[PDB]
RNA sequence: GGCCUGCU
RNA sequence: AGUAGAAACAAGGCC
């Protein structure tokens, strides 16, 4: 019933800004899944990972049905396959993010 | 022509001037070195009259035990514990029968005490054996020190704060595979499953000072502190069972045992008519704890305990089962000399076991040999017997069923006995229409006190007609005569401090007077005296004299000072207005409206840096030991002045490995008096909870600041300030 | 403010902040009683023995901030050695008569007001009348008794709420009492010793015996009074009788 | 359904929702759902509270977040989330301070502009019952009162609703997340109705493991198991076993009653042996006082320069010489020492000011004398082993010495009366009362009687010795002192009067334990020659020091005056209980006083004044071969104070059994006396306990000997 | 020689 | 030597 689509991710460099969002057809998260490992816990709605927290803001809009994630002054271990969206048992397919 | 006191007893009753006979105003005898020998001796002579009983190993402890409860019945006066299972359980029934409703009422008391006693309970006691470092503590650090490695160990049921819940963590302790302990010379050093079993089992044994009234010295035990709570259980019940029993003497004073005699002596005496003659017996028991078999003891608890709850019976029996394996230490040990390389040597009481005996004389010889089978892990198992009136109420308890046993509906002959019985001494009044019937009557007595375990001394006991006797140094002669002798001791002073010793000897002068008969002139001529030794010791002359001391320039100055000079207190250096008529008067109070305003206001400071008060029950309590008596607590009037000091303390644990003790003193009295600021209830009410000091200290500091702004001097600056200084010392608990 | 900052203070060092951490509530009084002093067997020889020493008493460490180290002669009255297992220092006993000449001076009103068992006694035998003395035998029969003459028919713990309330108004907990006679002497000794500063303690102790009604077992002939009890040594002997009558009657 | 409160709720809540979990003792995995209703209501409480601060005005400020200042008071301030001791703790003080009205229930919070409480409390039924309903369980409230209810819907009495509406809209939107989110979960079969107010507990004490075995162990010697003994204890009943018992045991076990008539008691046996010897610290009958008639009273004055005035006003000195050696020591140490201290007061006499107290000189004289560097070594036994002397310390019953007669004429001549008055007693209250104008009267007729007597200087002497010595032990451990004997007394011209015995050197005194000795050397002039009594000065060495003219009728004696001086020691209890010998005043005059009461109980009227005046009554009070004589009652007195002074100087153990022991077999003999048929189970054991205490002591053989008299006297 | 303790 | 009496003191330990 609750199909999710992410928009935002891209190539960034280092120190640089991108803004995640995720459209859905509930709380939201926000997780990330790096090519090497399986998912990292990012933002909830709000709390942040400790590797994330201050860089990073999670907000909705519940008029548009969207989750945002506003990513700021990115590392390059922010890089990711990929930027996930979840509803809660409701995945994304996730939108790739790469830091440089 | 040669003087001779003692003829004095031609015309004087020997009862009317018996102070003459008690030598109480020398030095008592007091032991000198170790009491490593009474306390083999001792064990020797408990095993030994119980010979004739069977031996088993504890497969616990491993120790040898000597059961002799049913065992041959004795065919000689001698000594003997060979205690009859039925017998006593017959006597119990009849003790029950002659008082309907006795045990189960006091078992429904004694259960509302033991589901609501607290831990604290055992704090209320003098030294006890601590095992953490195998020696005698006060039962508050025994209790600390105990409770800290069950902690640490993983039995932390006791922060229920129940004492209940403190013996089941003591009982699940002895199933543990291995224990930890720690030592100072810190190390931490294992215990296994038995030598804790024995540590636990164990007691210490030393030697009794004081004692006057026998030319040899005797030894003492203290228990551990796992066991303190189910005798502590066993021994209220006791009490309130004996508290039903007005054949009992001992959960009461000395006045209400004069009653209590008065009052036995006369119902035997009237009720018997001309035909019947009557016979009272000052006895007094040989051996009374050599010859108490703790399954005995056990027996009448759990025939006391029938139809009730399971767990009551459990907690009240586990003390008996204890016992029954208890172990006793051998002592401090022996101290041996060489004159020929002059040196002296001091070897402990453990290696007693396989030490040689060359260095032994053939009387301790022959004691070690005989006690050395007994010996496990330097402590030898003294299951026959109890040691040292541990279970003073119980064996109360029997000789009080032995003294009903004789009510006339169960001796089934003319002959009949009844008295008073407090351990270890008794006065027994018999009656029986003939001579030949009195003599019937006390053989069949002593029969069954041999039955129960229980001997009589016949060196130390005799009989005459009714009217004369003894009971614990009290003289019955158609009426208690006062002795005055066994008070005298206490007529110096007691050594608290300077109010406190006033206080104390006016108040013993005065009691003196009302009960012991002291004389109008006698108590002014103690008075004087008291006040001379007084003003000796503590250097407070009378001010106008020229005794030169080390505080007679002070004194003399407060002295020439002072205008109403009358008003001066003796320890001040003033005069003594103290009289018959004054002795129930503080000294403060009876020189107030004397005193100048001055001297009052410097005297009765509260901000003097002497006065220092603890709790509620040590304000105005002394324990002073009552010659030939148990430690004994007076309640005393005095008025907190700043006379009201307590004196230095011992100050010789700095050179001992045990030197950590101090600190962590210094440490727990500053958080206990930062947590008193904050409780200022801590000490009239011991608090009571689950919850941590700072949890405690920091929110009441939160509501504190808040109220104390509502109305008071705090101001939002400074309250801000407590607010977030309050939350940095939680983040500091945090890490 | 102090009392948080020595709190702070105390949560610095690593001992005291595990002692204050690790300890619950309960176990207060045990670690309170925690001590390597035992109790003195023979207190008068000790006594007698401590007391030719110098720097005999204990006293609390502000002493040597209110009295001087030595006196005009130069008899010391203090020493800055703490005691054994406390922070106070053992000081000389001429510091004590000192602090009584030329100490602090205050107050001293109230302790009549708080002592009032005491003062009580000393009106009561003041205005007492005397009479003549009568030898005869006198037959001593022993019974239970009150001693304390101002008893408010309460019991220990009947009381001790009455205390905590009138000492510790906050500490009380879930008890508030309910007897009338107890709010009238929570009303009385309330506005009485409002501001009164000797200590709370002493205070509570003092209450507790003014209030708890205590009984014991005494030889008696005649009187049974409580104000008649207090002075038995003084009216009943083994073979004389002085008839008196305190002040109170 | 804990999952709920793993997943969603704080770490903070849960942990306090934990420990008041632990509050009330019952155990969370039986039922959880009380553990989310109650963490949901301290959410509300929590939530509903911060956010919410307040300033000098009203008009709380709200604030999301707390900025940096000293504004950060909080609108509502939390009753929960603490235990129900320091809950109880606000609740007392906010009333206190408030001065509003105590509830008898837990608040939820405190608010400052309407001054009172908030009881919070949402539950699942719709709130129009259940505000009402907590409403009446609590009495006459001014607290108010304010609950939701999962529907959204909100109420309060007084339509008073506290702040603003969207923490409200808050409130209410938590509430319907909790809702829809069980939703997901579905809980709702029990979530309305999951409590209903359970409290029971059954209290478990289990014998178990080891310690249930050694219960198998503490069993009579044919019980397998403490089930078994309990099953037969509960089953039994009397069925007459003692019966049984007592048919069957032997019949030798008695407790026949030997008659005790007056043929019956033999006298006591005395120890056969060397004579006995003097144990006192200081001669009590032989001693000599050297005077100044100074008008100083007894603690006034300083020692030293009062004995060298005492010592200068004699004259005859010769060089001193031995007369009796001890036997045992070094005789010339002790002439040396006598010298020594002769010198060194003379030392003392030449300088400035006498000093207060003196230190000698630790010659080797004196280091033999007070036996120093005497004591063994103390070792390790690892270190000494192989030493064939090794063993322990001698550990025997004492020597075995005879009774002699001196002691007797001792005691004889401590009774007698003195020329001066050796008690000067303190100050008491002015009598008031006509009983203690009669106290007063009776103690000034007993002090009158008492003060002239031998036994009242010893007691004096004793005192003040022990009182010094004491004094110098505790003050110069280290360093050995200097003491002169000193006595003052008073003449019967009235004038005031000081004594000299002689001197007590006292030693190194580092006591540690009460037995601890402290040895010292004592020196006494007397005329008492001791080649007629040698035997009781066995350990003592006597010298002549000079020539004494005392005024007789026949010419003038020109006496010798002998020095005895020895080597003793005490210990701190010794010292103690003989600075405290003045109660032997006591227990003699209360004896008298005892007498004098019993008497005039008879008599309606006080007999003290003509039982001293008249003496016409007279008590035994000991025996001249022509027989018992008897003595008034000052005699007796004096006879009581003396015997109590000998007990106070010759204690020991051997002193406390036979008094117990012999007492014993007096209240026999006094039954005998009165007619009542006395009997005695073993009277042989009796006496045997009696005959061991007599070992080496005077005091307890002079004791036994007067009880074998007094057996032969009575008994008639 | 210097310093520590006196119921631990 | 002395005190004392069923075992001790006649200083202890630490450098």
């Amino acid at each position: 019933q609750v199909q999710l689509q992410e928009s935002g991710g891209g190539l960034v460099q280092a120190g640089g800004s991108l803004r995640l969002s995720c459209a859905a057809s509930y709380a939201m998260g926000w997780f990330r899944q790096a090519p090497g490992k399986e998912r990292e816990f990012v933002g909830a709605i709000k709390h942040y990972g400790d590797s994330v927290k201050g860089r990073f803001t999670i907000s909705r809009d519940n008029a548009k049905n969207t989750v945002y994630l506003q990513m700021s002054s990115l590392k390059p271990e922010d890089t990711a396959v990929y930027y996930c969206a979840a509803a809660g048992d409701y995945w994304g397919q996730g939108t790739q993010v790469t830091v440089s | 022509m040669d003087v001779n006191p003692t003829l004095l007893f031609l015309k004087v009753p020997a009862q009317n001037a018996i102070s003459t006979t008690f030598p109480y105003t020398g030095d008592p005898p007091y032991s000198h070195g170790t009491g490593t020998g009474y306390t083999m001796d001792t064990v020797n002579r408990t095993h030994q009259y119980s010979e004739k009983g069977r031996w088993t190993t504890n497969t616990e402890t491993g120790a040898p035990q000597l059961n002799p409860i049913d065992g041959p019945l004795p065919e000689d006066n001698e000594p003997s514990g060979y205690a009859q299972t039925d017998c006593v359980l017959e006597a119990m029934a009849f003790l029950e029968e002659s008082h309907p409703g006795i045990f189960e009422n006091s078992c429904l008391e004694t259960m509302e005490v033991v589901q609501q006693t607290r831990v604290d309970k055992l704090t209320q006691g003098r030294q006890t054996y601590d095992w953490t470092l195998n020696r005698n503590q006060p039962a508050a650090t025994a209790l600390a020190n105990t409770i800290e490695v069950f902690r640490s160990n993983g039995l932390t049921a006791n922060e229920s704060g129940r004492l209940i819940d403190f013996l089941k963590d003591v009982m699940e302790s002895m199933d543990k595979e291995e224990m930890e302990i720690t030592t100072h010379f810190k190390k931490k050093q294992r215990l296994n499953k038995r030598s804790y079993l024995i540590r636990a089992l164990t007691l210490n044994t030393m030697t009794k000072d004081a004692e006057r009234g026998k030319l040899k010295r005797r030894a003492i035990a203290t228990p551990g502190m796992q066991i303190r709570g189910f005798v502590y259980f066993v021994e209220t019940l006791a009490r309130s069972i004996c508290e039903k029993l007005e054949q009992s003497g001992l959960p009461v004073g000395g006045n209400e045992k004069k009653a209590k005699l008065a009052n036995v002596v006369r119902k035997m005496m009237t009720n018997s008519q001309d035909t019947e003659l009557s016979f009272t017996i000052t006895g007094d028991n040989t051996k009374w704890n050599e010859n108490q078999n703790p399954r005995m003891f056990l027996a009448m608890i759990t025939y006391i305990t029938r139809n009730q709850p399971e767990w009551f019976r459990n907690v009240l029996s586990i003390a008996p089962i204890m016992f029954s394996n208890k172990m006793a230490r051998l002592g401090k040990g022996y101290m041996f000399e060489s004159k020929s390389m002059k040196l002296r040597t001091q070897i402990p009481a453990e290696m007693l076991a396989s030490i040689d005996l060359k260095y032994f004389n053939d009387s301790t010889r022959k004691k070690i040999e005989k006690i050395r089978p007994l010996l496990i892990d330097g402590t030898a198992s003294l299951s026959p017997g109890m040691m040292m009136g541990m279970f003073n109420m119980l064996s109360t308890v029997l000789g009080v069923s032995i003294l009903n046993l004789g009510q006339k509906r169960y001796t089934k002959t003319t002959y009949w006995w009844d008295g008073l019985q407090s351990s270890d001494d008794f006065a027994l009044i018999v009656n029986a229409p003939n001579h030949e019937g009195i003599q019937a009557g006390v053989d069949r007595f002593y029969r069954t006190c041999k039955l129960l375990g229980i001997n009589m001394s016949k060196k130390k006991s005799y009989i005459n007609r009714t009217g004369t006797f003894e009971f614990t140094s009290f003289f019955y002669r158609y009426g208690f005569v006062a002795n005055f002798s066994m008070e005298l001791p206490s007529f110096g002073v007691s050594g608290i401090n300077e109010s406190a010793d006033m206080s104390i000897g006016v108040t013993v002068i005065k009691n003196n007077m009302i009960n012991n008969d002291l004389g109008p002139a006698t108590a002014q001529m103690a008075l004087q005296l008291f006040i001379k030794d007084y003003r000796y010791t503590y250097r407070c002359h009378r001010g106008d004299t020229q005794i030169q001391t080390r505080r007679s320039f002070e004194i003399k100055k407060l002295w020439e000072q002072t205008r109403s000079k009358a008003g001066l207190l003796v320890s001040d250096g003033g005069p003594n207005l103290y009289n018959i008529r004054n002795l129930h008067i503080p000294e403060v109070c009876l020189k107030w409206e004397l005193m100048d305003e001055d001297y009052q206001g410097r005297l009765c400071n509260p901000l003097n840096p002497f006065v220092s008060h603890k709790e509620i029950e040590s304000v105005n309590n002394a324990v002073m030991m009552p010659a030939h008596g148990p430690a004994k607590n007076m309640e005393y009037d005095a008025v907190a002045t700043t006379h009201s000091w307590i004196p230095k303390r011992n100050r010789s644990i700095l050179n001992t490995s045990q030197r950590g003790i101090l600190e962590d003193e210094q440490m727990y009295q500053k958080c206990c008096n930062l947590f008193e600021k904050f409780f200022p209830s801590s000490s009239y009410r011991r608090p009571v909870g689950i919850s941590s000091m700072v949890e405690a200290m920091v929110s009441r500091a939160r509501i504190d600041a808040r109220i104390d702004f509502e109305s008071g001097r705090i101001k939002k600056e400074e309250f801000a300030e407590i607010m977030k200084i309050c939350s940095t010392i939680e983040e500091l608990r945090r890490q | 403010m102090e009392r948080i900052k020595e709190l702070r203070d105390l949560m610095s060092q690593s001992r005291t902040r595990e002692i204050l951490t690790k300890t619950t509530v309960d176990h207060m009084a045990i670690i309170k009683k925690y001590t390597s002093g035992r109790q003195e067997k023979n207190p008068a020889l000790r006594m007698k023995w401590m007391m030719a020493m110098k720097y005999p008493i204990t006293a609390d460490k502000r002493i040597m901030e209110m009295i001087p180290e030595r006196n005009e002669q130069g008899q010391t009255l203090w020493s800055k050695t703490n005691d054994a297992g406390s922070d106070r220092v053992m000081v000389s006993p001429l510091a004590v008569t000192w602090w009584n000449r030329n100490g602090p001076t205050t107050s001293a009103v109230h302790y009549p007001k708080i002592y009032k068992t005491y003062f009580e006694k000393v009106e009561r035998l003041k205005h007492g009348t005397f009479g003549p003395v009568h030898f005869r035998n006198q037959v001593k029969i022993r019974r239970r008794v009150d001693i304390n003459p101002g008893h408010a028919d309460l019991s220990a713990k009947e009381a001790q709420d009455v205390i905590m309330e009138v000492v510790f108004p906050n500490e009380v907990g879930a008890r508030i009492l309910t007897s009338e006679s107890q709010l009238t002497i929570t009303k009385e000794k309330k506005e009485e010793l409002q501001d009164c500063k000797i200590s709370p303690l002493m205070v509570a102790y003092m209450l507790e015996r003014e209030l708890v009604r205590k009984t014991r077992f005494l030889p008696v002939a005649g009187g049974t009074s409580s104000v008649y009890i207090e002075v038995l040594h003084l009216t009943q002997g083994t073979c004389w009788e002085q008839m008196y009558t305190p002040g109170g009657e | 359904m804990e999952d709920f409160v793993r997943q969603c709720f704080n770490p903070m809540i849960v942990e306090l929702a934990e420990k008041a979990m632990k509050e009330y003792g019952e155990d969370l995995k039986i039922e959880t759902n009380k553990f989310a209703a109650i963490c949901t209501h301290l959410e509300v409480c929590f939530m509903y509270s911060d956010f919410h601060f307040i300033n000098e005005r009203g008009e709380s400020i709200i604030v999301e977040s707390g900025d940096p200042n000293a504004l950060l008071k909080h609108r509502f301030e939390i009753i929960e989330g603490r235990d129900r001791t320091m809950a109880w703790t606000v609740v007392n003080s906010i009333c206190n301070t408030t001065g509003a009205e105590k509830p008898k229930f837990l608040p939820d919070l405190y608010d400052y502009k309407e001054n009172r409480f908030i009881e919070i409390g949402v539950t699942r039924r719709e709130v129009h019952i259940y505000y009402l309903e907590k409403a009446n369980k609590i009495k006459s409230e001014k607290t108010h009162i304010h609950i939701f209810s999962f529907t959204g819907e909100e109420m309060a009495t007084k339509a008073d609703y506290t702040l603003d509406e969207e923490s409200r809209a808050r409130i209410k939107t938590r509430l319907f997340t909790i809702r829809q989110e069980m939703a997901s979960r579905g809980l709702w079969d029990s979530f309305r109705q999951s409590e209903r107010g359970e409290e029971t507990i059954e209290e478990r004490f289990e014998i178990t493991g080891t310690m249930r075995r050694l219960a198998d162990q503490s069993l009579p010697p044919n019980f397998s198991s403490l089930e078994n003994f309990r099953a037969y204890v509960d089953g039994f009943e009397p069925n007459g076993y003692i019966e049984g018992k007592l048919s069957q045991m032997s019949k030798e076990v008695n407790a026949r009653i030997e008659p005790f008539l007056k043929t019956t008691p033999r006298p006591l046996r005395l120890p056969d042996g060397p004579p006995c010897s003097q144990r006192s610290k200081f001669l009590l009958m032989d001693a000599l006082k050297l005077s100044i008639e100074d008008p100083s009273h007894e603690g006034e004055g300083i020692p030293l320069y009062d004995a060298i005035k005492c010592m200068r006003t004699f004259f005859g000195w010769k060089e001193p010489n031995v007369v009796k050696p001890h036997e045992k020591g070094i005789n010339p140490n002790y002439l040396l020492a006598w010298k020594q201290v002769l010198a060194e007061l003379q030392d003392i006499e030449n300088e400035e000011k006498i000093p207060k107290t003196k230190n000698m000189k630790k010659t080797s004289q004196l280091k033999w004398a007070l036996g120093e560097n005497m004591a063994p070594e103390k070792v390790d036994f690892d270190d000494c082993k192989d030493v064939s002397d090794l063993k322990q310390y001698d550990s025997d019953e004492p020597e075995l010495r005879s009774l002699a007669s001196w002691i007797q004429s001792e005691f004889n001549k401590a009774c007698e009366l003195t020329d001066s008055s050796w008690i000067e007693l303190d100050e008491i209250g002015e009598d008031v009362a006509p009983i203690e104008h009669i106290a007063s009267m009776r103690r000034n007729y007993f002090t009158a009687e008492v003060s002239h007597c031998r036994a009242t200087e010893y007691i004096m002497k004793g005192v003040y010795i022990n009182t010094a010595l004491l004094n110098a032990s505790c003050a110069a451990m280290d360093d050995f002192q200097l003491i002169p004997m000193i006595s003052k007394c008073r003449t019967k011209e009235g004038r005031r009067k000081t004594n000299l015995y002689g001197f007590i050197i006292k030693g190194r005194s580092h006591l540690r334990n009460d037995t601890d000795v402290v040895n010292f050397v004592s020196m006494e002039f007397s005329l008492t020659d001791p080649r007629l009594e040698p035997h009781k000065w066995e350990k003592y060495c006597v010298l002549e020091i000079g020539d004494m003219l005392l005024r007789s009728a026949i010419g003038q004696v020109s006496r010798p005056m002998f020095l005895y001086v020895r080597t003793n020691g005490t210990s701190k209890i010794k010292m103690k209980w003989g600075m405290e010998m003045r109660r032997c005043l006591l227990q003699s005059l209360q004896q008298i006083e005892s007498m004098i009461e019993a008497e005039s109980s008879v008599k309606e009227k006080d007999m003290t004044k003509e039982f001293f005046e008249n003496k016409s009554e007279t008590w035994p009070i000991g025996e001249s071969p022509k027989g018992v004589e008897e003595g008034s009652i000052g005699k007796v007195c004096r006879t009581l104070l003396a015997k109590s002074v000998f007990n106070s100087l010759y204690a020991s153990p051997q002193l406390e059994g036979f008094s117990a022991e012999s007492r014993k077999l007096l209240l026999i003999v006094q039954a005998l006396r009165d007619n009542l048929e006395p009997g005695t189970f073993d009277l042989g054991g009796l006496y045997e306990a009696i005959e061991e205490c007599l070992i080496n002591d005077p005091w307890v053989l002079l004791n036994a000997s007067w009880f074998n008299s007094f057996l032969t006297h009575a008994l008639r």
